[PDB]
């Protein structure tokens, strides 16, 4: 009777929200920043940590840190005080009332599962829990039973295929390539014209720039050579400051490295690589059916030029009688969440439930046994 | 991660 | 007054129907499927067995098993499960109020018939049942009353000869060489291309190649020949996930196991020889008639080279002064369905089924008393 | 529950009160008067030194001296005679029921504050003590909580910029160059017209004038050539004895170091590009509300044009899209005073005075623990 | 007269040496190593393409290349390589002088041996060649003429009955699954306790570990108790950068991949049932000779404990009146090219090699009429 | 035949010479000295601009300017000025029959650089320039060929690692702390013992100070407790015009800010950890082989305690079982010049020139594509 | 291989 | 530098 | 069948 | 100051 909690936890910002919702209630980064000088002026409140939107308004006086890295949890400090402020000063609920729902990359740790089962259950100890994985999350959002999901974020881009609710374990693929990643190439090459961006408040600012700014090329060096000739691609930006800056071929420079990563020095193979990889792993009469439905999920995957790159490489690679199709959604930046919200509310779902006195008997590995 | 990552 | 049922359960198909039709209502592939992975998404009716077409139509992500090898009932859970589709989701009829005849191969073991006949009478039970031979049957759809069938399916290749309704036990030859082992030849054989198919859905797709692109050669030394010097019966066939394939020599490398057994490593002798031998073994006098009379059934015989190939051996074979004809219908494929219809509705067959009173007084052994 | 005693100690001025007040109780000239000749005249009392406003009002028969210069205190007996003139015969009271604050100029020498200590423990014995920043007081007394103070008074110009009650140690800068030096360079430039003045008294005449007389130019060129076409801007001041001046250009040249220091031979920038220079070696997002909040204190910021200038000249050096605000209250030259009388009535503050057993455990040294 | 050379050109590792030796004189891994960056410092001697071990001393900085994978070669120039590094680098003769001994697995593509014969015809053209079965040679360096061979090295596992000197091939199986499956199985569960390695060099890490610590359980649910029970079975390896490592079960569930395929997703069955079939397709009268000589070659078949296990899955299968023996040589890792030195030495098997005037006059389809 | 020009333009000293030399024939501080006053004496003659030793020796009346901050050029005007005197007064030798190597930071602006050869091949136009990188020349210098180099001069802290004759572009790290920003901190800390320094001559001073006096503690807090408790770390220095300063604890505070850049108010960490995470992020393989080559160049390396604690900081990040090695040459202040000399020397890089046809025909964008 | 593996 | 140093 | 076969 | 002011 109780609504339940759906918390994606990702590794550049946290959704929480209730299930059977449409769209998470909570939306704020998951940074926790500390102040790195002294107080001279007495009298009103000045804090020893700031949780989220506070961390990023007040960011110019602060080192600012993320607890999850790479979808794996670093800090288990940060991650209780970004659990704290989203339970209590974001949804403002009681934990103990509420089963949570939360979410976690495929090919993890079992430790980072294990504690998170620990802490949800001995600190903001709740009635029940479940860990479920992100890109099963987006297909149950997209509403059909079948299909291959990639699902780039922060930290993780990852691809899953599902044939008729079954999921394919041995054709899971993960690469620790996404959005963080692409920032600090942004970093790097925004030095060629001059700006330079050392420190995490500047991080924060190219990483606007790259939300704002950057998109995907259909052919990279064809628009290399559009940029080479003409100033037509050039795009002027306004800093905090004052000061405006103009970017070139470094809008399509920086997303180019999803699909060659030797650009910031990594031996593995592009998205639409993997993904093709991932297709040809599994079954062969299930094939075709994985080509049309290629599914996009994460807000890595928001670039206004990705879908038609990654249709025109799959179909190079795909042989010629198959049909490729990309879908993507308008809302996938929240689909996990939405998929999340469907699980949550389902009547069949409510049996599967890691419940209070299961932990007590089984301790913190029956989510081993109980989830994926 | 521990042993080939940072995390 | 209640309309018989008339169900052929062949190794790698069930022909299901009515008595008194022209051609089966039910014509599916006898195997069982299931899941070899765990199913993820929730809400959906998933199952544990799949029988039937679908089987076929999710083949990717299931193991397949044939109940039946070699005319043998191996499984009788899995063959349990085919029964039951067979009747009530095909047939869409009540087992209890019509008699049922079945098929089987000779020379088989009595204890196939005798749990046959226990299951027919205990769990789907029937007013009256009945066993017949499926090459009686092929002669009774012939309509001549004399003659030798060579009956090949999927598991068993028999010779039966009849002569003016009597038929000559003595000269009833089996052999264990039929449509799947020419598949699992084919699959070793697709090898040297460069093709490999390990797993049951690539048994299914290496059975519709043999079953579209296959052909019986009229001289082999001359096709092998022909096949080495142009690539002018070179084939291509286009696999599910949109690979093409060419074939050459293999579209009859593949049936000449029929014919010259030890391809596969098996001592006996051809299907020519088989039938020459099955025929010398009858009386003198009946002989000429069986000459002329030869009668094809089942799949494995609708390779589009056979018939003359089988004229042109017997020919060799037999002395020159006799006529040798081969009968080659082009609904040879159900033939023993329909024999089974037209001896199932006969008038004088009324009093040999084997009712129920019968049974329940002699037990599982009239079986061996009413029938061949 | 005694009342707290606040002594703002300039170069030129002491202003010492009670806490919680609104204005200082007791404003005098910080200068030591010493007679320079014999006295001829027995009977009525003539003293050896003359402290404060009777220095002022028989200034022609003494010679003066002022114990701080450039915010470091020189001589310390004139100092602890300042001292004694400001608790015993101004503000008549104990010194030894009452917490003493004092303000610092930053980047100063450590054994000015540690001798200040000494002093205020060991002569003047209190029950507490606390040294504070003037330019923090000022932003105390501004009643906002951000901000880049400019405090520039009789010795030291400094500029310190203050974020949400967080100070900026590596972005505080101090200039050498204050009211006295503009005296100065008035003493040197009034020669031009034939006035000459050497003298101490001389001196507080010119001082004087330059408080009276002189203003801010917005234009110098244009300034300049005004002055040099009509005599519209010359001004007439009656000398002590009866003489009258007259002057017209100087009235403007003189704070014109302020802005230009090299009319003294100075290498360093003017108060505008110190400014400039203190906001850019902040962080950038903070920037923008160092822009709208330019706080001046002090009584040399009290020129009836300096507001103006320095919005036109920080406007020409910032970018163009920023706002440029500059915070002129009429009361700014008691600024820093009211700010120390806000800080010593906080409740909060009653828990970092520096009491007598911590100076008694830990000797003059306390104070780089206790304060910035 | 001349000497001939044996080369066994495995998955993994390339073993060349004379005939008539005990030992292979020249193991190396066949690696084609490329750098991947571009080198700034001139003056010394950098090459395009390393192989073999200085592939291996050099990993940090290239990308490594297996130019065979399951027995099949995929690259032709990387393997030109690995054979002019064999024979020049290595063995150090001239190719022209010497007949040559290759190896290559059963049921492959008729192509790569057709390429095999026309590379050592055109490219380092020799006087004669041949090309044999790697279990037959096995069997010959095992000393006797009975028995069935289970050969299982980097990308081929077969099993091949031999009985008195004759061969039945309807009976030879081949199974994918050997050595590199192993190691990226090993790769995929690593990253439950935390450890990532995705590169080619961290690939030759993980083939060190497993080499160097995993092992065959006896019983694997037992191990498994005894796992979770206690940190008795954990072991802790060295990485090359200094951090240690601690594994536990999967010490044993990584071979057991080799029982148990479906820990790969893979639909074939373990290598104990492949070889009980490849037993029972044999003739009945043979069979208990192919109980007592169960022949263990090839690298992977060196866990120690899989001679017990294969021992007790084959007693479990086989009647219990059969005597089961796995006869496991100590040099099992070299056996192939034992055999081929035994074989290229015999006296009657000069008249079988290959002769160039052979290849001038049948072109290269001489080796599928002289060979296996 | 010609011999070729090695001129290091470094942030605070200029050091040209000929190829194939051992030392630099000219060093000089690259700044340009302007006069700030009036010259009333008439008849000997006076310059505007003082470039070199000059503007050294009569900084007392001139205005020093820097043309180079942190590896960029700001003053174009003055780096020709700076060049010219380099060229025709110092080397005494036409620029137009030499070619001309220089140097330059990594991740700089490409206007840098272009702007550099666009001056080299339109004013003092070159028959050849090349650009390279200061830490591959101290490698170069070194007679190593692997290694990562800790790079320090006036403006600029980068660490380029390189294996096997191979850069490392993604783990190369650049920091903007150096000399001259410890000669800020150390004019501001002077301040708290009472001396001044506020001009560019004076700032020169304590450059010189800090050169004599300066020293890296082996610990931080046990050298602080040790200074604070006797007065035995205290030194002498003797001003230019007669007075004696002396210094305590301020001899080793001011080399820590390369240790803690907090110190000065930056987020960065220490060149120790800069370091350390440039060497963990190159490949696993190579990084024993960066742990025993740390190589350290620039004369802000050359403080007498810097190797040691760089070792013991490293060592302590490190894992216990890997060696730790810091190469600290005698002749590290000029190591880039000699590396600029063994390099244009070479016989293998007369190839890789930039032409003046190739300038001519590209313009000046050639650099990007024959360079770095 | 070349349809069925890869390789 | 132009846009977060200065130089 | 059970005795030359498997079925 | 002591060293560059007078003070
Ligand atoms: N419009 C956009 N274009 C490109 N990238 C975006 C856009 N919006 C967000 N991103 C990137 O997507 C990441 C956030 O996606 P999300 O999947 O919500 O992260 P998380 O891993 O925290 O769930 C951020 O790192 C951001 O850089
Ligand atoms: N057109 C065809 N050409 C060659 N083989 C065929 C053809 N049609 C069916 N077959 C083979 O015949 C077998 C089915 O024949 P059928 O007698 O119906 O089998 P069952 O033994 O189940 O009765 C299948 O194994 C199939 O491979
Ligand atoms: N109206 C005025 N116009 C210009 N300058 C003034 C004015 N009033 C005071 N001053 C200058 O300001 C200085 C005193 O300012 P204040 O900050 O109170 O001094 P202190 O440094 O002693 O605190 C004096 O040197 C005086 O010359
Ligand atoms: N001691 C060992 N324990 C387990 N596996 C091993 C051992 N030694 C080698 N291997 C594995 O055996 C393979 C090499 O065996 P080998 O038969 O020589 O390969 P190839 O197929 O190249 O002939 C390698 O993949 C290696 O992982
Ligand atoms: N003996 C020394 N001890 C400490 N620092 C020194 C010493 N000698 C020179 N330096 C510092 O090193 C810097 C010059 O180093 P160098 O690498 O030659 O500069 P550039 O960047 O011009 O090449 C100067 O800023 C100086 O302060
Ligand atoms: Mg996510
Ligand atoms: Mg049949
Ligand atoms: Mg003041
Ligand atoms: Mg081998
Ligand atoms: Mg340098």
């Amino acid at each position: 009777e109780t609504t339940a909690l759906v918390c994606d936890n990702g590794s550049g910002l946290c959704k929480a929200g209730f299930a059977g919702d449409d769209a998470p209630r909570a939306v704020f980064p998951s940074i926790v920043g500390r102040p790195c000088h002294q107080g001279v002026m007495v009298g009103m409140g000045q804090k020893d940590s700031y949780v989220g939107d506070e961390a990023q308004s007040k960011r110019g006086i602060l080192t600012l840190k993320y607890p999850i890295e790479h979808g794996i949890i670093t800090n288990w400090d940060d991650m209780e005080k970004i659990w704290h402020h989203s339970f209590y000063n974001e949804l403002r609920v009681a934990p103990e009332e509420h089963p949570t729902l939360l979410t976690e990359a495929p090919l993890n740790p079992k430790a980072n599962r294990e504690k998170m089962t620990q802490i949800m259950f001995e600190t903001f100890n709740v009635p029940a829990m479940y860990v479920a994985i992100q890109a099963v999350l987006s297909l149950y959002a997209s509403g059909r039973t079948t299909g291959i999901v990639l699902d780039s974020g922060d930290g993780v881009t990852h691809n899953v295929p599902i044939y008729e609710g079954y999921a394919l374990p041995h054709a899971i693929m993960r690469l620790d390539l996404a959005g963080r990643d692409l920032t600090d190439y942004l970093m790097k090459i925004l030095t060629e014209r001059g700006y330079s961006f050392v420190t995490t408040a500047e991080r924060e600012i190219v990483r606007d720039i790259k939300e704002k700014l950057c998109y995907v090329a259909l052919d990279f060096e064809n628009e290399m050579a559009t940029a080479a000739s003409s100033s037509s691609l050039e795009k002027s930006y306004e800093l905090p400051d004052g000061q405006v800056i103009t970017i070139g071929n470094e809008r399509f420079r920086c997303p180019e490295t999803l699909f060659q990563p030797s650009f910031i020095g990594m031996e593995s193979a592009g998205i639409h690589e993997t993904t093709y990889n991932s297709i040809m792993k599994c079954d062969i009469d299930i094939r075709k059916d994985l080509y049309a439905n290629n599914v996009l999920s994460g807000g890595t995957t928001m670039y206004p030029g990705i879908a038609d790159r990654m249709q025109k490489e799959i179909t190079a690679l795909a042989p010629s009688t198959m049909k490729i199709k990309i879908i993507a959604p308008p809302e996938r930046k929240y689909s996990v969440w939405i998929g999340g919200s469907i699980l949550a509310s389902l009547s069949t779902f409510q049996q599967m439930w890691i419940s209070k006195p299961e932990y007590d008997e089984a301790g913190p590995s029956i989510v081993h046994r109980k989830c994926f | 991660w521990x042993a080939x990552c940072p995390a």
